[PDB]
RNA sequence: GGAGAGGUA
């Protein structure tokens, strides 16, 4: 059941649930982003395909021609990742267009062809993304991390009752684009229905109804219901619907047909309307009263002298009411109103109108957007015309289109792009329904409203927003004549379309630098989720209500993994197994339950359907059946967790760990410690510096090997096989014989990245955890990289840790460490910096790298060599020199200030054009050497490759041993053979063979024409060096170690191995914690881990105590059984039975050092589980034991907790902290010292720092804090004299940047001087 | 050709640039007359000056 | 020198 590479050392896997579905690969995301992005897309709605066919077919203005599109291709690249990553340069693919020209002929008429041409088009780089999510852009891996944005469609909402004065709640809704002009509309306090474009000055709704070729009947017939008035000859018959009565005030005799049905005084019951509907009365005889303010609906004229009796949206009145009755009119018609139900908003909107026919509402429109610009007829018709209903200048895609149908309660989940009439019809239907009190508005930071932007699609965005610029090119000189000539390369260029990629991948809002100090924070890095950029809020104008965790965020994102500071809640981060949807929301996996079983089918749920379904608590006890064991389970229904039946639920989570980030998932006993304290854990973890040795974690979760192989730093093999050729530096893999595949047959080779730089500074290098001869399966490790260990993330090292409160050296949060932890050189850190050395161009010509540098003698120079370069290998100090340099009368490059290291690599370029020294000639003959070795090298091993693959295909059809070698192995077809499809194999090995003698002469000369040439460089520059140091930064007081659990801690002192607390048997504690930060900061989690880490020890010790003496394999094979066994009903299940007598013994070394265990998040070992498997170590089961004091030497009383705690060294170093300024350089403004470490910098003395010399009695310090240690140029000369000429005394003259207040006030038209 | 599907004559030029013309202006095309018909250049088309 | 991003207390 195990595979051969994990029966090396199998992790103890506790828990109880059955995993139903395997974590993903993590960074999906954004693999899937730009995979649809670049890949040919035939139905043309993902990638440039639908930019293209967006954008083109290009008409020309006169018609007469037009350009087309074919297809794309992206171009191979020039670089790979590591070379572009070396010399500075995008990894970029040049795209490959088939444009397509028409001719028309003129005289003919609209639609003829005099000509067609057609050619592959260059334009553009586009960055790719490389094997793992990064971007490599200039030399400096970025990642794009995504966005969570405002989805596009329509939104209502209500500021809840905090304007106006009054309480009253102010409806509004937004029909929010993708791509174009937002759109308004809201409710005045009193009442009236206004509308806004972009946020500009507010308009009533009503010019915008009237622009879209409405009239007020249209509009009262749209908005309202009809009221019939039949004046008869008895006193105005009026027919009204029974409907209209509830709720509302009796006025009169309410008396029909003969029955007095209501009277005055009532409020119209239920059995009142009750018996209006079944004595079916549909006609009330009134009195004419009932219209004391009530408005007409249409226009009435006159019969016979043809004139305006009431206008449309008139309050009739008694006189209207005669004349209306006079002209020969019997039907007149009124707007139904209400106090609740149908408020008659429209109506008064109207009264504030100031338009009355269409034109006038062009004109208001054309002013509101553009004021100034006296209106023109056809100008605002055409603004209002393509400001929202042409297909170029606006865009609701189709996740806009498909929130504004949802919203509507409509049906279809597609329509047109672009608004229609209709639509706005219903916004303003749904808002007043709103306001009149059904319907609900939304929530804003619900997921169901907020959309995953990933870099697919803001990489397509800007693509475009480059493209709509060199289509109007096209455009303009294509409508320029006489195109009979002309092809599609000078039309079109390349410089906009690169303009607008390269300036988003290169300097964005959202184009962040990779944290790559481990392979968790850039796994972590890939999947952030940032609410931040274009199109969303900003960091100092968000409210508390978005910073917050809404209920929706269960299992998409993580609710505790989250940066401190400014911005809580701003940057989440994804869940584990959450997915973007096909739109782009973030939907979660669900199992799927039938009736009364669980079952193993899932659905991905979105956030809107999570909502209307209800599903089960992840930890639910269901057994062997998909029963729930109980009756009342735990659910949530509508954003409420309650305890509902048993036969209810629609779905089941699908694991326990489904609601954490995967940066969070790694910290064991999660479900012990705070929230709080939690999220500084799991933020603090993705700082763990890469140790010199990894040390795999005793106490994991389980998800580390899933976090070290999905980061792309362990080397992972292919396809499986026997492994031929180990190295420390290239890993050389024959394949299997069923993974083989028929053409290009083959070997494969790794080849393994060595001490180089990663991104803040720290080393990445892998080394091969494999030995020869060794079978290998696919999807396996063979290098382990950074801070990992065979295969399973490794951050830190694991040791011995007792809680006990020592002599004050651990006060605060404070680490006091034992000095064994540094002797056994596992907490020092190799540091891998790049100093570069210009050769620019100035006034009196270029400067020399030469070695002859003025007043140096060969102490400064006893370790360059002749071209002033410092050989490979040399060991530096601080102030020496790496490269020598001169100025045209010494601007040598210097170590910096403090720092140690060896210099390990030093890499020049040139500028083309530039002789080359004879240092650079020499780098560039051993480069052309090991190019030539490592294609060479391929060439002859991929050669014994190919002849093994021969020898093995002649091993029957002619098989003459001898025969194989009295000719050597390049002639090995002519020998006999039987010439059927067994030949045809050889024969196509054969070319094969021929191919790579082909490939060698031709790649061994490309890359001598990539490293001969000189590369590009910034114009004026003739020489770059960059040379390469490495420090081990070991450890002392000072620097900044952590646990899992966020009790971060300055270590404090390196204490003696003597003087630290020891066991009866002798071992000395490596850390001596704070017992005090555990009841505060509630991490509970950390003792139980810490107890837990004792017993894997302990089991560690007992292995390692049976195979020191010699003991057979027969007790390792039941010991480690009944280690492996024991757990209360857990999954993990090893069999020892199986194992070939071999690993287990490969198996007890590596468990020689602690057994590794398992803890899943949710699913933890309970503390039982601990008592038990540490009964079955020798060790007490309460945990703690009695140390004594290595000091006094007695018994501590009240024994202490110890036990092996996982700790990490975060890359917080002091030596990179600790700084200091006697008196450097100033600032050229304003005369103060400047700020920062990298300039010599002083510190800021600020504002409440002054206000505490102030709060003093203290005066003469602050004089001199602010004027002569600082900025009085006249005084701070004469007072370092005065030191050194030992007196003390201050001459306090006047701040130099108080003068550049007086001149940048008189620089005003403000006098400002000083008196006598 | 933007909606009317027709019949051209794809002739390939220098730089393996693409020419497709109609076929009812079937007179605008001529056989080689330099007589290296296995050896005749292959012409720029739009042209080189630019 | 200024923006942009991330980080520590
Ligand atoms: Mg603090």
């Amino acid at each position: 059941v195990y595979s051969y590479t994990e029966k090396k050392r199998i992790r103890k896997d506790f828990g109880k649930r059955p995993q139903v579905l395997d974590v993903p690969y993590l960074l999906s995301i954004q693999l899937d982003s730009f995979q649809k992005f670049i890949e040919q897309d035939p139905e043309g709605q993902y990638g440039l395909e639908a930019a293209f066919r967006s954008v083109f077919p290009i008409q020309s203005y006169s018609g007469n021609s037009e350009l087309q599109y074919v297809s794309y291709r992206l171009g191979e690249p020039v670089f790979d990742v590591q070379e572009c990553q070396i010399r500075g340069v995008t990894y970029s693919a040049p795209l490959r267009v088939k444009l397509r020209l028409v001719i028309y002929e003129r005289e003919a008429p609209e639609g003829t062809v005099k000509d067609i041409k057609e050619q592959e088009v260059y334009m553009g780089e586009i960055p790719l993304m490389t094997d793992n999510g990064t971007f490599v852009i200039n030399g400096t891996e970025r990642v794009i991390v995504s966005q969570l944005h405002r989805s596009p469609g329509v939104f209502f909402d209500s500021d809840k009752g905090k304007t106006h004065s009054s309480g009253k709640v102010l409806y509004n809704a937004r029909i929010i684009p993708y791509r174009g002009s937002w759109l308004d509309f809201e409710f005045d306090p009193k009442d009236n229905l206004f509308v806004r474009i972009d946020r500009r000055r507010k308009l009533p709704a009503t010019i915008i109804l009237r622009a879209l070729n409405y009239t007020t009947e249209q509009i009262l017939d749209l908005f309202f219901e009809k009221v019939i008035f039949e004046i008869r000859d008895n006193k105005l018959q009026m027919e009204l619907v029974p409907e209209r009565l509830r709720g509302e005030t009796a006025s009169f005799d309410i008396e029909a047909n003969g029955k007095v049905y209501v009277e005055k005084g009532r409020r119209i019951t239920a059995r009142h309307i009750r018996q209006l509907e079944k004595d079916d009365v549909k006609l009330i005889e009134v009195p004419v009263e009932y219209i004391a303010g009530k408005v007409v609906a249409k226009d009435y004229i006159d019969e016979s002298t043809g004139e305006l009796i009431c206008a449309a949206n008139m309050e009739l009145s008694l006189d209207l009411l005669a004349k209306l009755s006079q002209s020969g009119h019997k039907r007149i018609e009124t707007l139904f109103t209400n106090d609740l139900d149908h408020g008659p908003y429209i109506s008064e909107t109207l009264r504030v109108d100031p338009t009355n026919d269409r034109l006038s509402a062009l004109v208001e429109i054309y002013r509101m957007m553009r004021p100034g610009e006296p209106p023109t007829r056809e100008a605002a018709e055409s603004l209002f015309e393509n400001l929202f209903f042409s297909e170029d200048r606006y865009d609701l895609s189709a996740v806009g289109r498909m929130k504004f149908n949802r919203s509507l309660l409509r049906e279809e989940i597609e329509g047109s792009g672009i608004l229609s009439k209709d639509d706005i019809i219903d916004v303003m239907k749904k808002l007043i329904d709103i306001r009149n009190g059904k319907g609900e508005v939304d929530d804003i930071d619900h997921l169901g409203n907020r959309r995953i932007r990933s870099v697919g699609e803001m990489a397509e965005n800007q693509f475009r927003v480059g493209l709509v610029r060199v289509e109007r090119a096209v455009k303009e000189r294509l409508s320029l004549g006489d195109l009979d000539t002309l092809m599609p390369q000078d039309m079109i260029n390349a410089k906009p379309i690169s303009a607008a990629v390269k300036e988003f991948f290169g300097s964005s809002q959202l184009s962040q630098f990779m944290d790559q100090n481990n392979p968790l924070s850039e796994i972590t890095h890939k999947r952030r989720i940032s609410a931040l950029g274009p199109g969303g809020l900003t960091r100092e104008r968000a409210g508390f209500e978005v910073r917050d965790v809404h209920p929706t965020h269960y299992g998409r994102v993580c609710p505790i993994e989250t940066p401190e500071g400014p911005n809580i809640g701003l940057i989440n981060s994804l869940s584990v197994y959450a997915q973007t949807n096909e739109y782009g929301f973030l939907e979660t996996p669900y199992r799927k339950v039938t009736d009364g079983v669980v079952t193993d089918e899932i659905h991905y749920l979105s956030a809107i359907e999570e909502g209307n379904y209800v599903i089960a608590q992840a930890n639910s006890n269901l057994d062997e059946e998909g029963h729930f064991v109980e009756d009342l389970v735990t659910c949530r229904s509508k954003g409420e967790s309650s305890l509902f039946s048993r036969d209810q639920v629609d779905y089941m989570d699908v694991s326990t760990q489904q609601v954490v980030s995967v940066g969070a998932s790694l910290i064991p006993f999660l479900e012990h410690d705070d929230a709080n304290r939690a999220l500084m854990g799991a933020n603090m973890q993705r700082q763990a510096v890469p140790t010199l040795r990894a040390d795999k974690p005793l106490v994991g979760t389980g998800m580390e090997r899933a976090v070290a192989v999905d980061s792309g730093v362990t080397a992972v093999a292919k396809r499986g096989g026997v492994v031929q050729y180990v190295d420390a530096s290239r890993i050389v893999i024959k394949v299997n014989e069923d993974e083989m595949y028929p053409g290009e047959a083959g070997i494969d080779i790794y080849n393994l990245t060595k001490y180089t730089r990663s991104n803040q500074n720290t080393c990445i290098n892998q080394m091969p955890c494999v030995s020869l001869g060794e079978p290998v399966e696919r999807g396996d490790v063979l290098a382990d990289g950074p801070s990992t260990d065979l295969g399973e993330l490794a951050l830190g090292q694991n040791m011995r840790v007792a809680f006990m409160p020592w002599n004050g050296y651990n006060f605060e949060d404070s680490i006091l460490v034992s000095e064994r932890v540094v002797q056994e050189d596992r907490f020092t850190t190799i540091h891998i910096q790049e100093l570069a050395c210009v050769s620019r161009d100035t006034k009196l010509g270029p400067e020399e790298i030469t070695a002859d540098i003025p007043n140096v003698g060969e102490a400064a120079l006893s370790k360059l060599d002749e071209s002033g370069i410092v050989y490979i290998g040399a060991e530096v100090t601080g102030g020496d020199i790496l490269v020598g340099k001169v100025t045209p009368k010494d601007s040598s490059l210097r170590v910096p200030n403090g720092v140690s290291g060896t210099v390990i690599d030093v890499q020049v370029f040139t500028r083309d054009g530039v002789e080359k020294d004879k240092r650079a000639l020499e780098i560039e003959e051993m480069q052309l050497k090991q190019a030539k070795k490592d294609l060479s090298e391929e060439l002859q091993i991929l050669e014994a490759g190919l002849f093994s693959r021969i020898r093995a295909v002649l091993v029957a059809g002619g098989v003459e041993a001898e025969k194989l070698d009295k000719l050597p192995r390049d002639r090995w077809l002519e020998l006999g053979l039987t010439d059927e499809e067994k030949q045809n194999q050889l024969e196509q090995l054969a070319e094969q063979y021929d191919e790579l003698k082909h490939e060698f002469e031709k790649k061994l000369e490309a890359k001598r024409r990539k490293i001969t040439q000189g590369d590009d460089l910034a114009p004026g520059v003739l020489k770059i060096v960059k040379v390469y140091l490495a420090v081990k930064r070991r450890i002392q007081p000072g620097d900044k170690m952590a646990g899992r659990h966020g009790n971060k801690g300055v270590i404090s002192k390196i204490n003696p191995i003597e003087d630290m607390p020891y066991d009866e048997n002798g071992t000395p504690v490596d850390i001596v914690l704070n017992p005090l930060g555990v009841p505060s900061r509630m991490n509970i989690g950390q003792i139980l881990e810490t107890h837990l880490g004792m017993a894997a020890k302990g089991i560690g010790d007992k292995i390692n105590a049976m195979l020191k003496q010699q003991q057979e394999v027969a007790k390792l094979r039941e010991f480690i059984q009944r280690a492996y066994d024991l757990g209360a009903d857990v999954r993990q299940k090893v069999d020892l039975s199986t194992f070939s007598d071999e690993e287990v013994m490969r198996l007890a070394e590596n468990l020689r050092k602690g057994m590794p265990i398992a803890t899943p998040v949710f699913d933890g070992a309970k503390e039982a589980e601990i008592k038990e498997l540490l009964k079955l170590g020798d060790l007490p089961t309460s945990g703690q034991i009695r140390l004594y004091d290595g000091r006094t030497g007695e018994q501590f009383e009240r024994p202490v907790t110890v036990g092996y705690m996982y700790m990490l060294k975060l890359n917080h170093l002091v030596d990179d902290k600790m700084h200091a300024r006697s008196t450097g350089s100033y600032s050229l403004v304003t005369q103060q010292p400047l700020g920062g470490k990298a300039q010599f910098g002083g510190q800021r003395f600020g504002e409440m720092e002054v206000w505490a010399l102030e709060a003093y009695g203290a005066a003469y310090t602050l004089q001199e804090m602010l004027t002569v240690k600082s900025d009085d140029v006249n005084g701070r000369t004469k007072m370092y004299k005065n030191i050194v000429d030992g007196n003390h005394q201050m001459e306090p003259g006047m701040p130099e940047s108080f003068n550049v207040l007086l001149k940048e006030i008189r620089s005003l038209g403000i006098n400002i001087e000083l008196e006598d | 050709a933007g909606g009317i599907t027709g019949e051209y004559l794809m002739l390939t030029y220098a730089n393996d640039a693409k020419l497709y013309v109609p076929v009812s202006s079937l007179h605008l095309i001529s056989r080689y007359a330099g007589g290296a018909e296995e050896n005749a250049p292959l012409h720029k088309l739009g042209g080189d000056a630019w």
